[PDB]
RNA sequence: UGGGAGAGGGUGGUGGAAUUCCCGGAGUAGCGGUGAAAUGCGCAGAUACCGGGAGGAACGCCGAUGGCGAAGGCAGCCACCUGGUCCACCCGUGACGCUGAGGCGCGAAAGCGUGGGGAGCAAACCGGAUUAGAUACCCGGGUAGUCCACGCCCUAAACGAUGCGCGCUAGGUCUCUGGGUCUCCUGGGGGCCGAAGCUAACGCGUUAAGCGCGCCGCCUGGGGAGUACGGCCGCAAGGC
C-alpha cells in the first residue's frame, strides 16, 4: 500500500493503455480497452478510455492510493476524456503533464507515415 | 427467369441459346441476377441489342449497336460488364476516411 | 422534408375522457379507417381493465404509456465502411409514437381471441413493467446502452 | 508581448547568457518564432546558433515537459 | 585595399531527442493492427512503467513565399583546410573581351566491385486481409539496399520542360543581403502584380517569352524507335 504515485496515460489511435505505478515508477496496477471488455476498434473511443481510467483508478485505490500525478503520452482521441475519468474517480489528481515522445528527426518511419 | 424478345424479327432457339450463354458471363460477379431482359432489333444500319436487368445493388442498362448481330450482342455484354462491376466496387472507395 | 420540419398533427380529444393521447391510441388501432370500431375496442377495453382490476382505466392506460417510452435507442449510421448502432435520444413525440405502436403490436401479438381482451390485457400487464411491450422498450434501451462507446457520433 | 522588447542590451552572441537566453525558449523548451521574439531574420539566426551552443554545454534544454 | 552574408565544398571531432535490442526492477490479460478484420505477438509473463547498457541512422524547435551553389544538390554543434559571391574606395593594368565543335572535370536516386557497418525502413520474398479474382493498394513479417571508405556506372519530369554574354524599353508591392545622410536613397539576390511590346492562346513582361548584336546546341508529321546494324564506353546492368 502507497498514497503516492503516479498514472500513465498511453493513448493511441488504437487503444488508451492507463497504468497506475507508486512514487520511483514501478507500476501497481493497470488497464486499457481491452480489460474494460472491448475488441478490435472500439478500444480507441474515449468512452473505452473513459472505463480504463476509471477501472485502473479504482483498483490503484484499493490499494490505498489517493494522489497522483499524471503524465500523458500520445494522440488518441480517449486522451482527454481519460484524464477526466481520474479526476473524476476520487484520486486527487496533483498535477498533468504531456511526455509524448518526438523524435528530433530520428528514424525513418513506416510507409503510412509519409 | 431470363427472357428474351425479338422485336419485328424471327429468331431460332439456337440464338437464343447464344444469348443466354453470352449473358452468362455476367454470372462471374457472383450476385443475383435478376429477371434480365434482352431485346433485339433491327435498325437500317445494324443490330440492336438492349437489355435492363436489376440486381441487389442496383440496376444495368445498356445498348449494343453493330452490322453483325453477335458483335452488338458482345457489345452489350462489354457496356453491362463495365456497370456491373461498377456496382459491385464502387462503395469500396470511401472506406476512408 | 428537405425545406422545413413538418407540423405535428393536433388531435381532438376523445369524447370518453376528454384526452388527446387517448385519440392517438384509438387510431393506432383503427384499420381501413372503422374508427367506430376501433373507439369500441378500447372502450371495450377500459371496462375490462375496471372489472379485472378496481381502479382507472384512465391512469392504468397511461402509467402502461411511459412503461413503454424509450429514453433512448440506437439508429444507425454508416462511418466509412462499417454500419454503428449509434445511441441516440428519443424525442418525446417519437417516444409516444413508438409506445402506442408497440403497445397495439404487442398486444396483437397476444393468444386472447377478441381484441379489446387484448387491448385491455396487455395495457394490464405494461402498467406494471411486464409484457411484450415493455420488453420491445428495454430491448432497445440495452442496444443503446451497449453501444455507449458509439455515442459521440451524434447528430 | 514579444521577448526582444522586455529586455535591454545583450549579445547575440553570448552563449553563457543563461537568464537572457532562457526568454527565447517557450515553456516546452523549444526556439521561439521570430513573431513571439520580434528579432529579424538575420538576429535570430545569431540567437539560434547561440542557444544551440548554450544547449551543448547544458545550460539551456532540448526539450522541456508540457505541464498543463 | 577595406568589409559582409551564406544548409557552398572537404577532413577530423562532438551533442541531445527518438526507435529497436539486451540486462535489472515492478506488474498482468491482453497488446498490436484496420474502413472493419485477420495473420502476428502474449501466462515460456507480452503491452503499458521505471532504472542501466549497446548500436546505427537521421538531425525537432529555429525554418520562411528564406539562404548558398554552375548543375547535381547542401540543414544539430565545434575546429581546421577551401571555393564562389556581393558591397564601399574609385587606387593599379590598358580591350587583356564574349561564345565555344572537340577535350577534360563534375554529375540525384537506383545499380555494380572490394571491404566495413546494419537501429529504423524496405524492392524481391512469405503470410493475413480486401475482392468475382487481387501475382496489387491495406495489415504482420522480411533479404538486398538504404549508411561509411575506395573504385565504377553517367541516367532523370538532371524542369524555369526557358543556352551563355552584352546593351536597351513605365512603374507598384513583399523579401534576403550590403553601403549611405538610415526620411529615403542606392547596389546584388529572391518572389508577386503589371507599362509598352510580344504570344495560337495560355501566358511572358528590367529574373522577358519585349527590342537588338555575337557565339554554341537543337527541331523539320505520327508510329516503327531511342529499336536494329556499325563504332566507342562499361565488371555487368546498360550508356553514347
Ligand atoms: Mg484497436
Ligand atoms: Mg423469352
Ligand atoms: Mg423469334
Ligand atoms: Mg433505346
Ligand atoms: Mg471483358
Ligand atoms: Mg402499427
Ligand atoms: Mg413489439
Ligand atoms: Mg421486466
Ligand atoms: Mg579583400
Ligand atoms: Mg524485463
Ligand atoms: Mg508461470
Ligand atoms: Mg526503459
Ligand atoms: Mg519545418
Ligand atoms: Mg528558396
Ligand atoms: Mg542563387
Ligand atoms: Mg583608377
Ligand atoms: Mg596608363
Ligand atoms: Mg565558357
Ligand atoms: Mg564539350
Ligand atoms: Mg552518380
Ligand atoms: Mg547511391
Ligand atoms: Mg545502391
Ligand atoms: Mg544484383
Ligand atoms: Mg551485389
Ligand atoms: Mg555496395
Ligand atoms: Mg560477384
Ligand atoms: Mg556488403
Ligand atoms: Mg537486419
Ligand atoms: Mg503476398
Ligand atoms: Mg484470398
Ligand atoms: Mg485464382
Ligand atoms: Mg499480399
Ligand atoms: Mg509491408
Ligand atoms: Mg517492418
Ligand atoms: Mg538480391
Ligand atoms: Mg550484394
Ligand atoms: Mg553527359
Ligand atoms: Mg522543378
Ligand atoms: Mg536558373
Ligand atoms: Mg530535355
Ligand atoms: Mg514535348
Ligand atoms: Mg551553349
Ligand atoms: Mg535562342
Ligand atoms: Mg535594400
Ligand atoms: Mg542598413
Ligand atoms: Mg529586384
Ligand atoms: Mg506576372
Ligand atoms: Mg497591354
Ligand atoms: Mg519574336
Ligand atoms: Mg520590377
Ligand atoms: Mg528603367
Ligand atoms: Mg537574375
Ligand atoms: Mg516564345
Ligand atoms: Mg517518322
Ligand atoms: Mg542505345
Ligand atoms: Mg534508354
Ligand atoms: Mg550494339
Amino acid at each position: 500500500q502507497v498514497a503516492s504515485g503516479r498514472a500513465y496515460i498511453h493513448a493511441s489511435y488504437n487503444n488508451t493503455i492507463v497504468t497506475i505505478t507508486d512514487p520511483d515508477g514501478n507500476p501497481i496496477t493497470w488497464s486499457s480497452g481491452g480489460v474494460i471488455g472491448y475488441k478490435g476498434s472500439r478500444k480507441g473511443t474515449p468512452y473505452a478510455a473513459q472505463l480504463a481510467a476509471l477501472d485502473a483508478a479504482k483498483k490503484a485505490m484499493a490499494y490505498g492510493m489517493q494522489s497522483v500525478d499524471v503524465i500523458v503520452r500520445g494522440t488518441g482521441a480517449g486522451r482527454e476524456q481519460a484524464i477526466r475519468a481520474l479526476q473524476a474517480s476520487g484520486l486527487q489528481v496533483k498535477s498533468i503533464v504531456d511526455d509524448t515522445p518526438v523524435p528530433h528527426n530520428g528514424c525513418r518511419p513506416k510507409k503510412k507515415f509519409r | 427467369t431470363m427472357n428474351i424478345t425479338s422485336k419485328q424479327m424471327e429468331i431460332t432457339p439456337a440464338i437464343r441459346q447464344h444469348v443466354a450463354d453470352r449473358l452468362a458471363k455476367l454470372e462471374k460477379w457472383q450476385t443475383h441476377l435478376i429477371n434480365p431482359h434482352i431485346i433485339l432489333s433491327k435498325e437500317p444500319q445494324g443490330f440492336v441489342a438492349d437489355a435492363t436487368i436489376n440486381t441487389p445493388n442496383g440496376v444495368l442498362v445498356a445498348s449494343g449497336k453493330h452490322e453483325d448481330m453477335y458483335t452488338a450482342i458482345n457489345e452489350l455484354i462489354n457496356k453491362l460488364e463495365r456497370q456491373l462491376n461498377k456496382l459491385q466496387h464502387k462503395g469500396e472507395a470511401r472506406r476512408a476516411a | 422534408a428537405r425545406r422545413r420540419r413538418a407540423e405535428v398533427r393536433q388531435l381532438q380529444p376523445d369524447l370518453v375522457y376528454g384526452d388527446v393521447l387517448v385519440t392517438a391510441f384509438i387510431n393506432k388501432i383503427m384499420r381501413d379507417g372503422k374508427k367506430n370500431l376501433a373507439a369500441r375496442i378500447f372502450y371495450d377495453a377500459c371496462k375490462i381493465i375496471q372489472e379485472k382490476t378496481g381502479q382507472e382505466p384512465l391512469k392504468v392506460f397511461k402509467q402502461a404509456v411511459e412503461n413503454v417510452k424509450p429514453r433512448m435507442e440506437v439508429r444507425s449510421r454508416r462511418v466509412g465502411g462499417a454500419n454503428y448502432q449509434v445511441p441516440m435520444e428519443v424525442s418525446p413525440r417519437r417516444q409516444q409514437s413508438l409506445a402506442l405502436r408497440w403497445l397495439v403490436q404487442a398486444a396483437n401479438q397476444r393468444p386472447e381471441r377478441r381484441a379489446a381482451v387484448r387491448i385491455a390485457h396487455e395495457l394490464m400487464d405494461a402498467a406494471e413493467g411486464k409484457g411484450g411491450a415493455v420488453k420491445k422498450k428495454e430491448d432497445v434501451e440495452r442496444m443503446a446502452e451497449a453501444n455507449r462507446a458509439y455515442a459521440h457520433y451524434r447528430w | 508581448a514579444k521577448v526582444k522588447a522586455t529586455l535591454g542590451e545583450f549579445d547575440l552572441r553570448d552563449y553563457r547568457n543563461v537568464e537572457v537566453l532562457k526568454r527565447f525558449l517557450s515553456e516546452t523548451g523549444k526556439i521561439l518564432p521570430r513573431r513571439r521574439t520580434g528579432l529579424s531574420a538575420k538576429e535570430q539566426r545569431i540567437l539560434a546558433k547561440t542557444i544551440k551552443r548554450a544547449r551543448i554545454l547544458g545550460l539551456l534544454p532540448f526539450t522541456e515537459k508540457l505541464v498543463r
